[PDB]
RNA sequence: AAUCCGGUUAAUAUUCCGGAACCAGAAGGUGGAAUACGGCAACGUAAAUGAAGUUGGAGACGUCGGCGGGAGCCCUG
């Protein structure tokens, strides 16, 4: 509950919202950055753009993971192609 | 309750169909506010000028409903 | 004589533009580092100490032993 | 400004990408240039009357640029006095449309 | 000519070659940058069972062409030249877009041709992660 | 998931009145773009295809102590 003043200079104490939590990464698990921190019916009129950053997996997990996440695959990738030549 | 500060904006607002009516309320710093309440919002715009505020009412639609001063 | 890039970015920058002439990785870097660096090493013939500062990016060896 | 933020009317007359546009000082007209060797002249009267909207159309349409490196109109500048266009291109040939 | 990878930015996971390199340094970009050519968008496994628009619109791909750091990038044993990708890259295409779109779309062009000739597969085909 | 103010009774108010908003759902209509974007970057825009299948976040989280920020009450010119 939080208490206001009325134009009518009355002591209104009126509900307050629960504040709403960021979403967090899928892989590191902290909150994801630039998008908007509300409830999770809240932050659905917002656009894609606003939801889903310009990157691949955005909105899902960090950038920091996604370029770990592309550099874990390159090396594996490697790592195959190496171990399928000697065999 | 949006202000509006396009006279021209204001002027179409009022020829569509969306404006109900418009009201001119007299402040005390000598600016005509012109409100006018739509379906989903409520239009106002403060002119300063009494000559534009008078071109105002004068060019505003004869649909719209004009109000004085409450 | 063979000043150290040890670090994050300082060891990255060396060893990408191939400054670093000898990395001694140690084992507490991270092993994307480390795979980095052996990929770094692979384009470039580049001295791999690999030390069983996190990882000894020396841009030369001047009066170094190795 | 006082009609919205938004604007007033869009063109996309230019096949490439629109370079720049000019407004005579004195004269009603405008010009936009771009890099598709074309350049399009429009005139416009603006009344400052409150129901009386800006009535702007198209008034000419250059042609018969050289386009080089995919880059044709560059600049183009109005006479101070008359209508009369001053576009420079891009094999440094400067074009004064009278 | 080097094939080359971004691990940054929304051309995220896409192969690039360099067209010409800027790691020189630029006033516009104080670092190693390089404008590079890349595919955004690869082509579909074209069927012979599809048409020949319906070939081709599988086959069609969309170009893109950025200049970004060294940092950014990710050198490639593999590599990959062309005569219309001398030459054609500067700032000059960069600074006008209308160049920069010709830019493209000569390069999705001579894409397509190295596609429709079966080269450069590895690169043509959209890498996984 | 989503509403406040002022006024109104013999006994009623976030319900009634006057004024002003918000939510959800629904179709078609208009206009805008459409046949997505820039920055090494974190990120940003008016829009900016996504089946089956796969994954994640929020919802949805233990307790105590001190500190900072604000509000109100009280105090005071």
């Amino acid at each position: 509950t939080r208490i206001i003043k009325t134009p009518g200079n009355n002591i209104r104490y009126l509900h307050i919202k629960k504040l709403g939590t960021i979403p967090r990464c899928g892989d590191t698990g902290v909150p994801l950055q630039g998008i908007p921190a509300l409830r999770p019916r809240e932050f659905a009129r917002l656009s894609h753009n606003k939801k889903t950053v310009q990157r691949a997996y955005g909105g899902c997990l960090s950038a920091n993971a996604v370029k770990d996440r592309i550099v874990r695959a390159f090396l594996i990738e490697e790592q195959k192609i190496v171990k399928q030549k000697l065999k | 309750p949006r202000q509006i500060s396009d006279i021209k904006q204001f002027l179409e607002i009022a020829r569509r169909k969306d404006a109900t009516s418009a009201r001119i309320k007299k402040n005390t710093n000598k600016d005509v506010k012109f409100k006018l309440r739509c379906s989903k919002y409520l239009y106002t715009l403060v002119v300063a000028d009494a000559k534009k505020a008078e071109k105002l009412r004068q060019s505003l639609p004869p649909d719209l409903t004009v109000t004085e001063v409450g | 004589s063979g000043k150290y890039v040890l670090g994050y970015k300082s060891t990255l920058k060396t060893l990408r533009s191939g400054k670093a002439k000898l990395i001694l990785i140690a084992a507490n870097a991270p092993p994307l580092r480390k795979s980095e660096l052996e990929y770094y090493a692979m384009l470039s013939r580049c001295s791999v100490h690999h030390y069983s500062v996190g990882v000894l990016a020396v841009i030369d060896a001047g009066d170094s032993d190795i | 400004l006082d009609f919205s933020s938004k604007p007033y009317k869009n063109l996309r007359y230019h096949s490439r990408a629109l370079r720049d546009v000019s407004y005579h000082p004195s004269l009603p007209l405008f010009c936009s240039g771009s890099d598709d060797g074309d350049v399009q002249v429009f005139h416009g009267r603006v009344y400052s009357d409150l129901l009386a909207n800006p009535l702007i159309v198209p008034l000419k349409i250059l042609r018969n640029h050289k386009v080089v490196d995919n880059v044709g109109v560059l600049s183009t500048c109005w006479h101070p006095k008359e209508a009369w266009l001053f576009s420079a291109g891009a094999g440094g040939e400067i074009r004064m449309w009278t | 000519g080097k094939v080359a990878l971004i691990t940054r930015g929304r051309f995220a996971g896409k192969k690039v070659v360099i067209l010409q390199a800027i790691d020189q340094g630029s006033k516009s970009h104080p670092f190693g940058h390089a404008v590079v050519a890349g595919v955004e968008r690869y082509p579909l496994k074209v069927t012979k069972s599809m048409g020949a628009k319906r070939i081709a619109r599988r086959s069609r791909v969309k170009p893109f062409i950025k200049v970004v750091n060294y940092n950014h990038l990710m050198p490639t044993r593999y590599a990959l030249e062309l005569d219309n990708l001398k030459g054609l890259i500067t700032a000059d295409t960069f600074k006008e877009p209308t160049q920069r779109s010709a830019a493209r779309k000569t390069v999705k062009k001579t894409f397509e041709e190295k596609y429709q000739s079966g080269k450069s597969a590895w690169f043509f085909t959209p890498l996984r992660f």
